[PDB]
This record gives C-alpha cells, structure tokens and sequence, in this order.
C-alpha cells in the first residue's frame, strides 16, 4: 500500500493544534516514514497552495469578513476526501467565539465561527489543547480505514465513529453541556472526569456534582468529549488492552 | 379510622395534597399536608457560585413573592461579608418590600373568596362570573394589584424577579418624576386597600356566624374551633425583616434546627375511602398507597424543637400580642396588614433622597464567616443563610415561611371534617414551590 | 397613504428646518430631531426620550435618558459610529417613570423599538409606553476604532479640534472649529464599515413615526418623512406652533428623486448580500434573520 | 363562534407565569369574557385533572425522576390542540438547568428538561418573567387563528410563526445565543436591545458590542428572543400601527 | 481468558485476604484494595494512586493521589457515597510529577480512566501514564444527602459514630464504634440511589486490571477478578511474595453463582431502564450514551 | 497600508528590533547585526535556559506557599507587565477595576518586530527575502492577536 496524503491547514488558529502533533516526538516521524506524506503545512514546509489530501488536519475557525479564509476553507473541502476539525477551535469556535471586532488594523474583522458552519466535517478532534495521543489515533486509524485489510479498516471505522458523531452532533462546545446533556439527563455519575479535562480549572465538584464557573469556561468542549456519559462505545473501549497494542504495535521500530 | 387522600390541592401557589386519617364521621383525627412538587434544589446548586448570582436564581422560587427571596438571599450575602449598604438602597428595597406585600396578599383574596359567602345569604363568590358583586370586587383587586406591581417596577426594577437589588445596594436611585408616579399610586392605592379590606373583614365575619359551609352539593358543619393548633407562632419583624449585621438581631439561629419529614409525617398508609364527588375530579383512588414522610418534599424548620406558625398573624401576635387564632383569625390578620404597607411607601417616598448614593464604596470578597437575613415574605418568616468566601458561595440554607407552616397547618387539620380540610390549608396562604425550592 | 417600495410607509414628504435658532447653531442639518423631542417635551406628547449624548471618548456617543430641554440638545450633531440606544429602552419605564418614551435613533433602532411593541420578549411595559419616535436616515455605520481610522489618519485630524463630520457628495468630511476641513473619498471608508450593516433593508428609518434626514436638501435643511398618525398628530401641531419652516418636496432640489435612487441601491446591494449567504459555504449557508 | 378552551398547567415553575397572564389585569378579565374559557388552572380553580383543550399554557421544565410530572406533561401533549411553552423554564430550562440534586427531602430530584425535551412544542413564550403583553397578543392571536375570519387566521398564522420557529430551533437558552447566532453570523448591528431585555443586568455594550457576565446569566434565553437580527418578519412588524389597533379593538368594552 | 457475559474477561476468579494483619483492622473485607496499591508502591509498578481518603464531613470521601504507605491506608473502608475520583488523574501527571498512576474507584470510575487512555480529549500525557488500575463491585452509590438520611433517620445512628456501613443480605447495615449494630431494609433505601446509575451496565468492575469486591466470599475475605496483563503480572508476583491467602473460588461458598446472579440482575434491570430512555416522552426518547 | 493587519508600537517614535539579539545586544552589547547574527543570538539563549531551570529547583521550596493571602480587586489603576518571550519583548498593560478589566493592551514581539524586518529587507535579492524573514522567528498569530 501506499502511504496516505496527509495536510495541515491553517484558518484562525493559535498553532498549539499543530504543536500538540509535533509533541508526539518520534511517533511523529515514525508515521511520516511509513504511513503519511505531508503534502501540505504552511508552518513546515513551502507548498503554497492546497493540494488534494486524503486527510486534512484543520485548525481555526473562519473569519467571515476575511475573504481568502472563507475560500481555504471552501477550497479544503473540495480537495480532501476526509475533512477532521482538529482542535476545539476548528470545533467548536474556542475562544473566537468571544471575538466581537473593534480592534486594529481590521476592525471589521467580527465575526468567527467552526469549520462545520461552513462545510461538512467528517471527523472531530476536540481540545484545546487537543491531546497528541488522539491526533496519532486519529491519523493511525485514518491508515487503516484506508490502506489496511477489512478486519483493520472495520476497527478504525468503530473507533473512529463517536469522533464523527460530534461532527454531526454540532458546533457548540461549553460548560452547559455537561448540565444540557448529562446531569440534566439523568445520566451524570460524579465520576469527576471533567474536572480533570477542563484547561483552566472552570470546573469542581460540589457533593459529588459539577459546578461551572462559566465565566471562566473558554468554550472548548473538552468537558462533554472527556465525560464517560457523553459517548461511551462499549464494543472498542471494553477492548482496551487490545486496541492499545495494536496502535503501539504500529508505532514500534 | 379510614384514610381519605385529596391530591392535587388547589387555590394555593404550587403542588401539594392532603393524606388524612378521618373517624367514623369524616373527622380528621391526624392529617398530614406535604409538598409533592420536585426539589428544584437551590441551596445545593448555590455552592461555588458568585454571591451575585445566587440572589438572583433564588429568585425564581416563587413568581409570588420573588421580592422576598432576591432581598434576603442578598442581605445574607451582605451579613456574611460585612456590607453595610447606603440609607436610600435601604429605602428602596423598603418601598419594593411593601408594595409585593399588597400584591400578594389580594392575589390571596381571589383564591380564598370562592370558599365564602356573599354576607347573609347562601351564594358563594364566583370571581370569573360577569355579575355583581363579584365584578366589582375583581375590578378593585385587579387596580390594587396592578398598583402595586408598578411600584415594586419602579422601585426594584421588575415586578416579577426585581433587577434593581445587588450586592452593596442597588443598581439604580429613581428620578423625580418616579417618586411623585410613586406617592401618586400609593395615594390611590390606600384608599383603595381600607376598601377591600373592610369588604373581606365583613365576609370573614359572616363565614365566622355560619354554623356550615357547601362542598359538592353536601353540607358540611363549621367548627368553632376551625384550624386550631398549639404549636404557637414565630416573626422577625411587624413590616421588613432583620439580619445577623443589626445590632439587636430578632431571630435567634441557635434556637433553629431542621430535620427530615421523618420526625414528624406520617408513614405509609393506605387510601380506604374515596369520594369522587369530591370538587371537581374526586379524591385518590381506594387502595393507593400513601408515605407522607417519603413523599414529603420538604424539610422540616423547628423552633426550640417544634413546628410554629409563620405570616400574617404570627407578626400581628409576636408584635402586638393579637389573640386570635385558627382559619378565621389567619384571615382577620392578613387583611388588617394592607394599610401599614400604603402608609410605609409614602413614609420611605418622604424620606428617599432620589440624587443619594445607591450603592457602598467598598464590597467586601467575605472570608467564610455566617451570615443571615429575614425578610418578612408575605407569608412569613423567609431567613436565607450563607457562608461567602472570595465572592463565592460556600454555603447556602434557605428556611421559607410555607416550609415552616406545612408540619404546623397538619397539626391544624384535627377536627376538622376532611371535605373542608382545604380551607384551614388556604388560610395559611401557602406557597408549595416556596417551600420546597 | 404613499407606499413606496424603497422609501416605506408615510402620508407626505417635506423639506424643512427647525425656526429654533439656538438648535440650529448646532444642529447637524435642519435641527429637526432635537426641535421634534424639544416640541413634545414641552407639549407633554412625552415625559423623556432617549438621545445620543456626549460620552467618555471624543466623539464617541452614549446613549441617555433626557428629560429636559437642555439634556436634548447636547445630542445635537452626527457621531458616524455605534450608540446602542435601545439599551435604555425598559430603564426609562423602571427607575425613570415615565409615561411616554421618546425614541430617536437610526433605521434599524427604530427596528428593534417595532420589534419590542409587538413581540415583547422580557420588555414588559414598554409596548404601552413608547409615545413617539424619531428615525434618522442612515447608509452605514462603523465601530469607534473606524471612525479614529478614518478621521485621524485619512483626514489627518485631531478628534479633540473636530466640530462637525458629514458624509455627503462621495466624500467623508471633517471640519475643525478653527475653521479647517478635510475630506476622504468614501470608497477608502468601505473596509471599516460595521459588517452587520449589510444586510439592512432600511434607508429612511420606515418604522418611525417621522423621519428624517439629510439627502434631497440643501445644506440646512432636512428631508422629513410623517408616516404615522402619532407622527401626523405632533407634526401637524408643531407647524401650526410655528416650529418649522416647510417647502413641498417636490419643490426641491434635488429631492425625493435622488433619494428614492440612493435608497434603492442600498436594498439593492444589501439585498444581494442577503441572497449571498445561503450559500455561503459549500452545501451549507449562513443564517438569515428576515428567512 | 364559541371560546376556546385554555389551560394552565404547572411543571416545575415558579408561578410567575401565571402571574404575569394575571398581570394584564382587565385584559385578561375581557379575554376571559368572550374569548376563553379557563377549564383547568390548580392555582384558579378546582378542576383536579387535566381535561382537554384548545390551547395548554405550560410553565415550568420537567423533573425526570418525579413520575406524576412525566405523566402531566405527556398527558397534556395528548390532551391539547395546541401546547405554548409558556416562559423560559418551560423553553429553555432557565435556572433548572442548574439543578443538580442533593437536597432534602429528594436528593434524587436531579435532572429537570424543557418540556420540548419530552413532548412537541407548537410555541414558545420566552421570558423570565415573560411579558404580559406577548402573553396576551398569543391568546388573542390563537383565538382568531380558531375562529375568526379568514383574513384573521391569516394575520395570526404569521404573528405566531417565529414564536413557533423558536419552538423548532431548540430547547437551550443562553448569553451565548448572541455569540453563536447573531455576533458569530456577521448579523450584530450594536442596537442595545439585548441589554435592555436581560432581567439581570448580565450584558453591557464595550464599544457597541455585547459583552456577557456568563456567571450572572441565568440562561432564559430573553437576549436572543428580543434581538432584531434573530427573527424579524417584515410582513408583520411593518405592519405596527394596524397590528396594534386591531389588538388593541380586540381589548375595547 | 473466560468471556463472562456478565462478569466481563478474566483470567481467573479466586477469593482472597490480605496476609497484612495492620492493613485488615480496618479493610471493608480482605483489604485487597489497600494491599494491592501498598505492594504497587513499594515494588515500583506505581509511584501515586488515587484513592477515596478522609474529606471535610464525616463519611464523605474525599479523592487524593497517595504517594505512601500510610496515605493509603487511609482510604480503607466503603464510604457509599459519591468520590469523584478521576477529577486528579491529569492532575497526577503535572504537579505530582508522577510516571506510574495507581487508580481506585467503582466500575463507571473504570470506565472514565479507559475512555481517557482510548479518547484523550484534553488529557495529555494521560494514557500513557496509567500503569495500573483496581476496581470496586458497585450495585449502586448515594448522594451524601442521601447517606445523612439513611443513617441518621432510617438507622438511628449519629455519624460520628459510625465505624462500618456495610449493604448485604439484603439490609443496610450500620456499625458504631461503641459495638452497637443498626440496620435497614434496601427496600427503604431505592428512593434514595445517584439516578445516574440506573443507566450502569457493569457490576464487578469489568475494565479494571484487578476487580475485587465482597459478594461471593465470607466475612473478612473478598472475590478478585484477575483480568488484564498489568494485573496478572502484580498478582503473580503478590501472591509469590507472600501478600495475599487465597482460595480458589469454586470452592467457596456462595461463591461465582450467586455473584454472576447479582450481576444479571443489574445489567438487565439497568438494560431495561436503558430501553425506557427511548420511548421516554412522546414521539421523543432521552438520550442513550451507548447509541 | 490596509491589508496589513497589526498595530505599529514604536520606542522613541521609531519600529524596533525585539528578540535574542536584541536581549544580547540591551544585556552584553553584543555587537553583530542582521541574519546571520540573530540566528547566533538565538542559538547562544539555550544554555541559560538550563542553568536557571536548575537554580531555580534549587531554591524551590515544595512546602512553600504559591498564593498570595490577599488579592486585591482593583481601583482603575494601570499596571502593566513585559514578559521576554522567545521572539522578544511582550507587554500587556491593563485597567482592572472590581476583579474586571476595563482596558486592555498587547505590544506583542513579532507586532514590533513586523515594520522592523520591513526595512532589514532593502539590499536582499528578492528571493531570499524569506530568509531575512526567518531570522526574527515570526510568530504572526502572535502580533496580530
Ligand atoms: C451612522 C449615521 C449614518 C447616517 N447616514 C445618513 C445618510 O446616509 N443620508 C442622510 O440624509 N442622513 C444620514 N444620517 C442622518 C444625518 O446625519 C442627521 O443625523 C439627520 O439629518 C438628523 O439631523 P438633525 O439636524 O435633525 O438632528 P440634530 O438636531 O443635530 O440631532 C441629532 C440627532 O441625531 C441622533 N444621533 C446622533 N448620532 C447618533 C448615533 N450614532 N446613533 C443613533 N442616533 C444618533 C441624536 O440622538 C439626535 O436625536 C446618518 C446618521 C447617523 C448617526
Ligand atoms: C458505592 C459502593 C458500592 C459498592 N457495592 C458493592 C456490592 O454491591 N457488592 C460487593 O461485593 N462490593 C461492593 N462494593 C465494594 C466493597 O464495599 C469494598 O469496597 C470492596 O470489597 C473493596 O474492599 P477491600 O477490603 O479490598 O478495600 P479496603 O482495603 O477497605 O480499601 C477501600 C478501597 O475502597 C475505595 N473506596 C472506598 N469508598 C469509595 C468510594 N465512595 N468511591 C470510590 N472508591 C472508594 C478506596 O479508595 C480504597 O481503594 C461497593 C463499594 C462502593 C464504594
Ligand atoms: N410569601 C412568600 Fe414565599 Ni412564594 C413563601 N412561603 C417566601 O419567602
Ligand atoms: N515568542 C513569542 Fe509570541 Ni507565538 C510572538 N511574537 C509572544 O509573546
Ligand atoms: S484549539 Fe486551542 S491550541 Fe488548537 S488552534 Fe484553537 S486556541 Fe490553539
Ligand atoms: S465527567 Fe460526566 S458523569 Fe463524570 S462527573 Fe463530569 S458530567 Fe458527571
Ligand atoms: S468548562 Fe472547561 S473543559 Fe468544559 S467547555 Fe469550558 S473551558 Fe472547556
Ligand atoms: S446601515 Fe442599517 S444596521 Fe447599519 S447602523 Fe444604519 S440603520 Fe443600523
Ligand atoms: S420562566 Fe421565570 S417566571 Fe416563568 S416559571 Fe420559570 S422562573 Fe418563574
Ligand atoms: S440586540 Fe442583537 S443586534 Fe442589537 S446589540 Fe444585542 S446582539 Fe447585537
Ligand atoms: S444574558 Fe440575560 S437575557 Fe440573555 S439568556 Fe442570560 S439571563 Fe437571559
Ligand atoms: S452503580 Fe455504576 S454509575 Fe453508580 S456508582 Fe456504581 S459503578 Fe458508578
Ligand atoms: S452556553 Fe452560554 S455559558
Ligand atoms: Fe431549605
Ligand atoms: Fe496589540
């Protein structure tokens, strides 16, 4: 097999996305050896213009008033067969969704929102920061989806399906989801996992329930994605131990 | 015995009903009145949140009497942190405090009068109906309350949540012209308060020389004794309120304590009477069962170990040593309080300096010390309780006037005949969502 | 009744300037929305109104509840950037008591005001108690850090020495009050207009009682527009005061000609913009407010 | 023509609903003279149990561990032609998105929904505390939508549809409405509305843009309701003054 | 490897005691929990572990990342109430600056540490850093309101007296540090469950490395599941080094029938609830996190 | 002029250099200029970093207190604060008044460094001016903010 097309594109973004792929250190290089070509990332190399991905790993929101970003991002869709949001920016808006213009040298520059708003996007990878180890998941199983034999490709579709669930749930990510949908669904069990989540400690646990300080809260989504209640898919995450040494496995020198 | 169940309660705020053990005559020998409406849960959602915020959500207890829960939920904050809030805030939240009282307390009137009688004849009220007296009598209700609502407006910057209260004060003194759109509707409003409290003490009065009342087409006897209990009466204040910051505070923390419906409720029993005649869909079921200590949705505040009454008259007994009690007395007291709220308005309205400051210089972040206030609700005694550290709440305690009287109004319920059970409920005026926040 | 598919609703169209000449020292062109408020105060058509006073910043506007005559007139003359006069729209019921709310503001303020008579959402009191409003015709705004741009680096001014700023003949202009004046192509103004401007439908303030603007008469004067019959009522009495010169529209140049020309092209444009964002994006579109 | 028939129903609410009907004073005397009959009301009237109508007025969200309040709230989506969320509870959850149990005496009472989480909503009336007035245009405008005329029916099919589009966007209220939709969108004007509609003085205008104190916000979903750049119908609102008196007549002894 | 449908994969099932005479004066039951994390520790296979330790009120667990022998065996004995424990496991690998995470918990707690080394969404360094993991059987846990109610009302008892609660035959048992002994039926107990594990479908900690628990085994003893690689290397090397007494389960009375009972009895009581979600209003379901 | 996206902050009236050379040259009078010399300048900054890390740790009490007792809300009053970030100076200056800031400011290196570069470009053939570029490390996610 060949290895995969792979892009990083750039929309309004702070670059950390890009950084937290980097942190996977030789996992990194391991995957651009055997399984990926990098044919496209303005931060790393001098391809100037989008080519066609089989992935493209998209970072930012999109600036409405800004006319080149609404057609990169149009664009990008038309030249990837796999769109992922990565990062909560390309999510959910992240911090962008404070923006509010006014500011120079481009006062008119107001308005922001997630790729999803402009195009179909096929997988999430929310966080903010996103974790290394779902951006080399991702990509791994991306691989497989593509290249690998049915028995991988069936893996990595199951794996990858509550990632391409958020996708399709919305654009909005917030403290609120947790009380939206979880506690004021009956389903929260004070396990504490979105405390430990949360980037900027916006959330305790008080007599074993969530508590928010919303003015705090940057608007990433971590919190829902991490929850055990939001999507729990028994049939990969039961085969932990499994599915752990085959992407190690897929790793190893 | 028997066991008859009259679930839902109406002409009341709320959701609530009656499980009662009745003799052979269809007297109540032990009843039980409990709070079925869910736990909303304030006290344990305020924990980690701003001192700014929880007022606010405490508010929306009751759509009634919100003016009670916004003010002493932030006189709480304000004793907790040591806020001590400038003279015309203080007149204002006055003035908002007595306008709902007027509210309220004819809000009541259209509740309770379809139980009583138009003087000397057999005639009961109905206030929907497009004829006399009733018509005219709507029409007065309706322009005292309209009143009165445009004052708590103005004053507190909404009728129904006020916005005008915050942490330190106000957010806004009134300009000239609202003081005298004040005074105006207060000078109208009085007038009109001595008139329909005349008219609702002269129809108590008369429910007082009837020896028996209609229910479903049934006549049923009238105590003399209607709705006594012994557990006695408990009040901060005559008009507003008090908190932990005065200098002589009148209410006493350490003689509170709250347990569980437990102590007091009945168990599981089991419904073996049912009357479907009952007005208008009948009583439970024959063979439901009943727990009013688990189904209860309330706890339970005791005073020096015991229920007590709150409202009306347990401020006209604590302050002016009113001797009158049960149903009929409960209806006296609370529509003897119109006047004093009419004359406080034009008293705080004489004394408003509407270009003075609103708001302390300095808010004080709290360091975990207790603090509490009392308002005065319409319906009694409503002392909310917090510990505020760095701006945020690390306790909360809310112990609502309605929460007081449901173990004492049950204890009310002896002797009374179960069909009219509901109106020894109805003058306690009760607020179940108040209750049970 | 005119209906005019791009100037809206009214009964007739004037040209006129206020006879107060204390106002029209500074007026901006006739003086007719701070005669208006003025005449209905003191009428008592009104018990206050909301106006763009003078704010925290050069030039910068802030929005207020005026209920003398003298509060009125210190929002005399144009500011070319946001005053977000609805936000004292409930307050002037609550801690000010007034009975009768007067409102001045540009087309898409006097949007909001309709908006909040008919779909009050949290806005109790206010459908009763909105006595008269006064729109200003309005092609565009910009934010605060635009309107600096523009006048201190394009014009090359100091905001502290600015007396008077006027869109008019293509050209963004500034005077200073020791009497000099500088202009800039509008066309180099585009970039810094507010974007939530594009797609306002609105020209000349359709939804107030009377309207009034600038485009259509010569410098001094105002173009007025009585739609309503609360508009009819205080500007029928007003004239019959003598508080306003009037000249037939149609006996002016350039007139209702021109103006029905601008307004078409700004719903033309905006229109367009409109029409554009349903497919903003590739299979999906932006949302639309008026859909 | 008859009257039609009209319930309250009570979920979990404050009661402030019903005041705020009751707050139309001799309006709602003169609706209820020749234009409805009130069938079911616990806080006005004896009727027990649901019975059918025309037009359910419902406040309050629903408490999913408390089984006769399910029961209500099913049974009166079967018992009604018409179901009106009345107020931001029954909308948007308002503070009962902030429950999260523990208390006496039914720590369990933890998860509470708006009431289009479990049954369909016709139309909504956002507002904490909703205005009198909306609530009073909805009956009116419901009644000749039943029986007037059929140039009535057809003005008060188009009042009434943004309030029944808000009842098909969703069930969440928040600040963040104006970020998402209106701020995000390219469609904020910096009118001020918004500030004038929050009942808690959550959101001032910095430089002509919304800015929001997420922790003083109690999520009722009042800012976007009231914003002109959310719905505004031209064919109606256009119409002020007619639209007015015609309400206005409907009122007159 | 057994593929139990209801007690999950294992290796194998035996019932065991701490051999560690100070560790089981105060253990729920055979101290498994507490002897596995000491031994984790001063072996090396972990340098912390979270565990439910001692909080501000009495009963209440408080979550703490233990990095000594004597912080851990703080954490001994059942506390039915909620610990969120997970709430410290990034937090293990910043400021505790540990390379090997020890975590105790209830099956959901399990669950969460899975899900977080599987989907990292803002769990960095996480996955990697889980080196070992004990889970508790859990029928179901209580809000500490819940707790305060049931002690103090249904079982007469002031907490601070209390020395073990303990759910079995059928009774909620509480025991006071005086030797008094007070109980109550679990029927009185149901209005008073955490809602959220009504949705739970996993009884005897199925993901955990070593699950251990009580049900199966004689007083003083515990029923431990052996389940992954992690957790039969410790055991082995435990149980070779003198750790634990054991026996295997089948020989024990009631042993794994009647715990596989309890375990069907939970997954399809919660099943069914699961199902309910669905059709829950009308023509409208409440949400399934399993879909 | 108008694409441009940033703010221009200047030190007596003029664009200036932020960055390792500029910390080198203001500390050490370093004294070598363009390319080539800030990308020396940048190299020589790693020791340091290592060193102090450790005297640091050395000093570092794990026992000791990381909060103050007592945070103040704020008056109105301005205060600011420069961090000497990897690219050069940044400064944000505010306003904080009852816990909420009420003014706001980023002098961001690379916004410095922007018109800087700008005019270190005269005399490079135009296909290495990226190389002239690359020298100051830009960070433009940074300067535009
Ligand atoms: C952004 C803006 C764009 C405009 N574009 C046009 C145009 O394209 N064509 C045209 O003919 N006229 C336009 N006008 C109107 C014109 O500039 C004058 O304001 C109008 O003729 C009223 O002048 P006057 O002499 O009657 O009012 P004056 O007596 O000088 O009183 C000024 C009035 O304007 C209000 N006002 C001033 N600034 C604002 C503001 N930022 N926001 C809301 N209300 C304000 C004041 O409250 C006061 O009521 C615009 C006005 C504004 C604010
Ligand atoms: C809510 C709850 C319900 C349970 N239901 C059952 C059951 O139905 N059937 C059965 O056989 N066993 C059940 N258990 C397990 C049993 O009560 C013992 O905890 C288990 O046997 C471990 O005991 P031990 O002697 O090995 O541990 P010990 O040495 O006494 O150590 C106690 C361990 O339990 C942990 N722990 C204590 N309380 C909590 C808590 N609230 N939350 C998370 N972790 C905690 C501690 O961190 C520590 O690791 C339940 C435990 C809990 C917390
Ligand atoms: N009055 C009153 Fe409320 Ni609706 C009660 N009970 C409380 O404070
Ligand atoms: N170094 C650096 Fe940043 Ni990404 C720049 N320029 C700033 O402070
Ligand atoms: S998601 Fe966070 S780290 Fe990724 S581009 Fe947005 S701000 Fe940066
Ligand atoms: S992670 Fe989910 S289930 Fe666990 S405490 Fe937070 S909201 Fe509740
Ligand atoms: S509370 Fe924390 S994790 Fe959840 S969306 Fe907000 S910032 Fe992200
Ligand atoms: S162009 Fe329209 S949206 Fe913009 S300020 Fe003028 S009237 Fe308002
Ligand atoms: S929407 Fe507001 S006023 Fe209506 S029931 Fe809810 S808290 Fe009460
Ligand atoms: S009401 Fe709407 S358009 Fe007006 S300032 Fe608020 S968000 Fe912007
Ligand atoms: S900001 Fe104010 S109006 Fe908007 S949803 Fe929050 S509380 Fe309601
Ligand atoms: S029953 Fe399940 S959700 Fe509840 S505490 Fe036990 S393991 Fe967690
Ligand atoms: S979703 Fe708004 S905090
Ligand atoms: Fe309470
Ligand atoms: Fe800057």
């Amino acid at each position: 097999t060949n290895k995969i097309k792979i892009g990083h594109v750039h929309m309004s973004g702070c670059t950390g996305c890009l950084v937290s792929l980097a942190d996977n250190n030789l996992g990194l290089i391991k995957i651009l050896d055997d399984y990926a070509d990098l044919v496209y990332c303005l931060t790393l190399a001098d391809v100037r213009h989008i080519p066609e991905m089989d992935v493209a790993l998209v970072e930012g929101s999109v600036c409405l008033q800004d006319h080149e970003s609404v057609e990169d991002i149009k664009e990008t869709r038309k030249k990837s067969k796999i769109v992922v949001a990565l990062g909560s920016c390309a999510c959910y808006g992240n911090i962008t969704r404070f923006s509010r213009g006014g500011q120079h040298n481009q006062p008119q520059h107001e308005s922001y929102l997630p790729i999803g708003d402009l195009i179909d996007v096929d997988v999430y990878i929310p966080g903010c920061p996103p974790s290394p180890e779902l951006i080399r998941n991702v990509a791994v199983m991306a691989y497989l989806l593509l290249e690998g034999n049915e028995e991988q490709k069936e893996l990595a579709g199951k794996y990858l399906k509550p990632l391409m669930d958020l996708a399709k749930r919305g654009t909005s990510g917030c403290f609120c989801d947790l009380m939206y949908d979880v506690i004021n669904q009956g389903l929260c069990m004070g396990c504490g996992t979105c405390a430990a989540s949360c980037p900027v400690h916006a959330i305790t646990l008080e007599f074993g329930k969530p508590q928010g300080e919303r003015d705090l809260c940057i608007k990433c989504g971590s919190c829902y994605g991490a929850c055990p209640r939001s999507f729990f898919n028994l049939d990969v995450i039961s085969e932990f131990e499994n599915i752990s040494e085959i992407i190690a496995k897929a790793l190893k020198d | 015995t028997k066991v008859v169940e009259i679930s839902p309660t109406t002409r009341l705020e709320g959701h609530s009903k009656l499980t009662l053990k009745v003799n052979d005559q269809g007297i109540v020998e032990r009843g039980d009145w409990l709070s079925i409406t869910p736990v909303r849960g304030i006290e344990k959602l305020a924990i980690g949140k701003t001192m700014e915020q929880v007022p606010k959500i405490a508010s929306r207890v009751c759509g009634i009497c919100p003016i009670a829960h916004t003010l002493a939920s932030t006189e709480a904050m304000e004793a907790s942190i040591g806020c001590e809030i400038p003279t015309d805030a203080k007149l204002l939240r006055i003035i908002l405090h007595a306008a709902n009282r007027i509210h309220s307390h004819a809000l009541h009137n259209i509740l309770i009068l379809p139980d009583f009688y138009i003087p000397g004849t057999e005639k009961k009220f109905n206030l929907f109906a497009n004829e006399q007296p009733a018509r005219s009598v709507m029409a007065r209700i309706v322009r005292i309350r309209e009143i009165a609502q445009t004052i708590a407006a103005i004053a507190g910057g909404e009728a129904i949540h006020p916005s005008n209260p915050r942490i330190g004060g106000m957010y806004h003194n009134v300009s000239p012209r609202a003081k005298q759109k004040m005074a105006d509707l207060a000078k109208e409003c009085l007038v009109l308060v001595h008139e329909q409290m005349e008219f609702m003490l002269d129809v108590i009065r008369n429910m007082q020389n009837r020896e028996f009342v209609e229910v479903g087409g049934k006549q049923i006897p009238l105590p003399k004794k209607l709705g006594y209990h012994n557990q006695g009466v408990m009040a901060t204040a005559p008009m507003y309120g008090s908190s932990s910051l005065d200098d002589n505070p009148t209410w006493d923390f350490t003689r509170w304590k709250e347990t569980r419906p437990w102590d007091w409720y009945m168990g599981e029993v089991t419904i073996d009477l049912e009357d479907p005649s009952y007005p208008i869909g009948g009583t439970t079921k024959v063979g439901t069962k009943a727990n009013p200590q688990m189904e209860s949705c309330t706890g339970v505040p005791t005073y020096d170990g015991q229920p007590v009454e709150v409202g009306p008259r347990a401020r006209l007994a604590t302050f002016k040593n009113f001797d009158e009690k049960g149903t009929f007395a409960q209806h006296i007291a609370r529509q003897m309080e119109y006047p004093d709220c009419c004359y406080t308005i034009l008293n705080c309205l004489d004394n408003l300096n509407t270009s003075g400051k609103v708001l302390a210089d300095h808010i004080p972040q709290g360091d975990g010390s207790m603090g509490w206030a009392a308002n005065e609700a319409p319906r009694g005694s409503n002392i909310h309780l917090a510990r505020v550290k760095d701006g945020k709440v690390r306790w909360y305690d809310m112990l609502v006037p309605t929460t007081w009287n449901f173990p004492t109004c049950s204890r009310a319920l002896t002797g009374a005949p179960w069909q009219i059970a509901e109106m020894v409920v109805r003058a306690y005026d009760p607020c179940v969502s108040c209750a049970t926040h | 009744m005119i209906e005019d598919p791009y100037l809206g609703k009214y009964v007739t169209c004037v040209s006129a300037r206020s006879t107060d000449k204390e106002i029209l020292k500074k007026a901006q062109d006739g003086g007719i929305a701070t005669a208006l408020m003025v005449y209905a105060l003191e009428e008592g058509f009104i018990d206050g109104t909301i106006v763009a006073g003078e704010g925290d910043k050069p030039w910068q506007p802030k929005p207020v509840v005026a209920m003398t005559r003298e509060d009125i007139l210190k929002a005399r003359g144009t500011r070319y950037n946001i005053s977000p006069q609805i936000s004292w729209l409930k307050e002037a019921t609550r801690s000010f008591g007034l009975d009768k709310v007067g409102v001045t503001g540009v087309c898409c303020q006097m949007q909001a005001v309709r908006k909040a008579q008919l779909y009050p959402i949290n806005m109790r009191d206010v459908p009763g108690k909105v006595a008269f409003t006064v729109g200003l015709f309005c092609m565009e705004n910009f934010s605060y850090k635009s309107l600096q741009s523009i006048v201190e680096d394009h014009a090359n001014q100091s905001l502290g020495s600015v007396k008077k700023m006027e869109i008019t003949k293509g050209k963004f202009w500034v005077y200073t009050e020791r009497g000099n004046v500088a202009t800039v192509p509008l066309k180099a103004t585009h970039k810094y207009e507010q974007p939530g401007c594009h797609v306002c439908l609105d020209y000349v303030s359709n939804l107030a009682d009377i309207s009034t603007g600038s485009v259509g008469s010569p410098d001094g004067w105002s173009t007025v527009f009585i739609r309503t019959k609360v508009g009819n009522e205080i500007w029928s009495k007003a004239v019959a005061d003598g508080m306003f010169e009037t000249k037939p529209i149609e006996e002016v140049k350039p007139g209702l000609d021109l103006l029905r020309k601008l307004a078409k092209q700004k719903i033309d444009k905006n229109q367009k913009t409109v029409e554009e964002r349903k497919t903003f994006g590739i299979n999906k579109g932006l949302r639309n407010p008026y859909a």
